[PDB]
């Protein structure tokens, strides 16, 4: 009866004024921190887009989302999709973000189940995954932290999205005696 | 856009004493705040980043504190260089990075009365029909003063405009000029002109005049 | 020895355009986010534009986007702001500023170093040189052996002027006032100097007014 379900959806408000941001890259750790950036300030929601760009091996990606009731009155209607992040990510096919699995999407990808003694999930605020040494095809996937239904003092929150764009990296098959095969990972 | 309100508007404090300034935010900025110093006619100087981390090359008397909504910048023992306008800036919810409207700290000194001079219009200015009478209030403190113009013992409203100098580095004092500009026909029609000054350094409001 | 030299300011009528530049020296230019911040006369700081070290994340103030264009040249160590379709609100001194590091979603976006700014005046007035009038040191402008003399710098546009007395020989007792604009829409300024009344006749006192927007250099002498 209980089962894993798939879902669709990109936005709930007008767009094309996305306000892109790059991720904060601390030398191998790429971070999208939404703690102060989604608090309700302007009347009406403002979509904010963090952009992670990966063209090198073993990049850790950390995404921080504030919790429901983490601070009083500011996150009473926060939502995060997908719920099983980072095991489930959002991918765009028909301009709708449909739920797909990250281990099918990049082959050989490993997800630690505990980020820092707490569960690797948005229930604990922060998700975190490390990309493998070789990715063979370019891949884009998405996460959403929607505070745009929270309203305090007649001001609505923000819809933050994370776009992880992985370029192909890892080099050619030959002249890589370590990742080639016949004895290897 | 979250507003940064600075308090107070102007802060009068004697050199050597302690000055605390308050920045208040509409929404939490959560330690993403900076303090800048701007002496007049110059570029801003970065003082404190991160709301408690002093910038490099910044005196130790400046200290930052605060969280979320409320912040204080404190200069413990005040020096002559530190008389300036001070701005707080948040960098948490952006765009845009919003600034506060500034807090001017001024050098408190002992009360000084202005030297009041009056200058009649020059005859090169009387070539055109643009006669202007100038009242100078020199080297006074505080800057709160009230000037009024009496032409044949008649008060004027909106026929004159003032300008204050900013506070002098060496003696901590202000100077004000009030220019009354009228036509040459109004200048030659009336005969006596008086500048009436009310100020804290004077017991009674003082009047200085000239005729033709 | 970090240097940020702004250039390109001046007077433009409303609707026109202008291009400000900022030549930088003393640091590795390609690892700094460059910014423009403006200041109206008498008012506070307002950020207008910013460009990251990666020239993809450019940000404008809400009131100026669609009019302003920021650009960067990493080889020449230069920063550019094209200002088109200028309204009257845009009259301000514009400062070039640096932020250490690239521009992320969060963290450490404070202005590390600033330049000396350039003035941009938007007004439909033409450039006019000043009339320079004397303010004679009478015996009714004498307090205690100290007498004041001045020169009134009337009806000029736009700012600035620079006033010096006796080609810079007189520094003590000088108060050149900041300018105020009258109802005409032009500016008037009054520069005064206190002096001992004993030396009034013996030493001549001339004021040198310089209006570089019109290149009008006036030397006027005062006597009772």
């Amino acid at each position: 009866l209980s089962y894993e379900t798939t879902e669709s959806g990109d936005t709930a408000v007008s767009e094309d004024s996305y306000d892109k941001y790059a991720s904060q890259n601390t030398n191998k750790e790429y971070v999208c921190d939404f703690t102060d950036q989604l608090k309700p300030t302007e009347s009406g929601p403002k979509v904010k887009k963090c952009e992670v760009k990966v063209n090198e091996p073993l990049i850790k990606v950390k995404i921080i989302c504030p919790l429901k009731g983490s601070v009083e009155k500011l996150y009473d209607n926060i939502e995060y999709v997908p719920k099983k992040s980072p095991y489930v990510v959002l991918t765009k096919e028909e301009t709708k973000l449909k739920e797909k699995l990250l281990s099918k999407l990049i082959y050989g990808l490993l997800i630690s189940p505990t980020v820092n003694e707490k569960e690797n999930n948005f229930k604990e605020g922060v998700i975190e995954f490390t990309l493998p040494p070789v990715v063979h095809k370019a891949t884009v996937f998405y996460f959403i932290c929607d505070n745009s239904k929270t309203e305090d003092d007649n001001k609505k929150g923000n819809r933050g999205i994370v776009e992880v764009y992985v370029e192909p990296y890892g080099g050619s098959l030959k002249e890589n005696l370590y990742f080639q095969g016949w004895s290897h990972p | 856009e979250i507003v940064m309100t600075q308090s107070p508007a102007t802060l009068s404090v004697s050199p050597g004493e302690r000055a605390t300034l308050s920045c208040r935010a509409s929404q939490s900025v959560s330690s993403s705040l900076a303090w800048y110093q701007q002496k007049p006619g110059q570029a801003p100087r970065l003082l404190i980043h991160g709301a408690s981390t002093r910038a490099t090359g910044i005196p130790t008397r400046f200290s930052g504190s605060g969280s979320g909504t409320e912040f204080t910048l404190t200069i413990s023992s005040l020096q002559s260089e530190d008389f300036a306008v001070y701005y707080c800036q948040q960098y948490a919810n952006w765009p845009p990075w919003t600034f506060g409207q500034g807090t001017k700290v001024e050098s408190k000194r002992t009360v000084a009365a202005p030297s009041v001079f009056i200058f009649p219009p020059s005859d090169e200015q009387l070539k055109s029909g643009t006669a202007s009478v100038v009242c100078l209030l020199n080297n006074f403190y505080p800057r709160e003063a009230k000037v009024q113009w009496k032409v044949d013992n008649a008060l004027q409203s909106g026929n004159s405009q003032e300008s204050v100098t900013e506070q002098d580095s060496k003696d901590s004092t202000y100077s004000l000029s009030s220019t009354l500009t009228l036509s040459k026909a109004d200048y030659e029609k009336h005969k006596v002109y008086a500048c009436e000054v009310t100020h804290q350094g004077l017991s009674s409001p003082v009047t200085k005049s000239f005729n033709r | 020895d970090v240097q940020l030299v702004e250039s390109g300011g001046g007077l433009v009528k409303p609707g026109g355009s202008l291009r400000l530049s900022c030549a930088a020296s003393g640091f590795t230019f390609n690892s700094y986010t460059m910014n423009w911040v403006r200041q109206a006369p008498g008012k506070g700081l307002e950020w207008v534009s910013s460009i990251s070290t990666n020239i993809r994340y450019i940000y404008y103030a809400d009131s100026v986007k669609g009019r302003f264009t920021i650009s960067r040249d990493n080889a020449k160590n230069s920063l550019f702001l094209q200002m088109d379709s200028l309204r009257a609100e845009d009259t301000a001194v514009y400062y070039c500023a640096t932020i250490a590091g690239p521009l992320s979603l969060k963290g450490d976006f404070f202005f590390d170093s600033w330049g000396q700014g350039t003035l941009v005046t938007v007004s439909p007035a033409s450039t006019k040189g000043p009339s320079v009038f004397p303010l004679a040191p009478s015996s009714k402008s004498t307090s205690g052996g100290t007498a004041a003399l001045g020169c009134l710098v009337k009806d000029y546009f736009p700012e600035p002027v620079t006033v010096s007395w006796n080609s810079g020989a007189l520094t003590s007792g000088v108060h050149t006032f900041p300018a105020v604009l009258q109802s005409s829409g032009l500016y008037s300024l009054s520069s005064v100097v206190t002096v001992p009344s004993s030396s009034l006749g013996t030493q001549t006192y001339i004021c040198n007014v310089n209006h570089k927007p019109s290149n009008t250099k006036v030397d006027k002498k005062v006597e009772p």
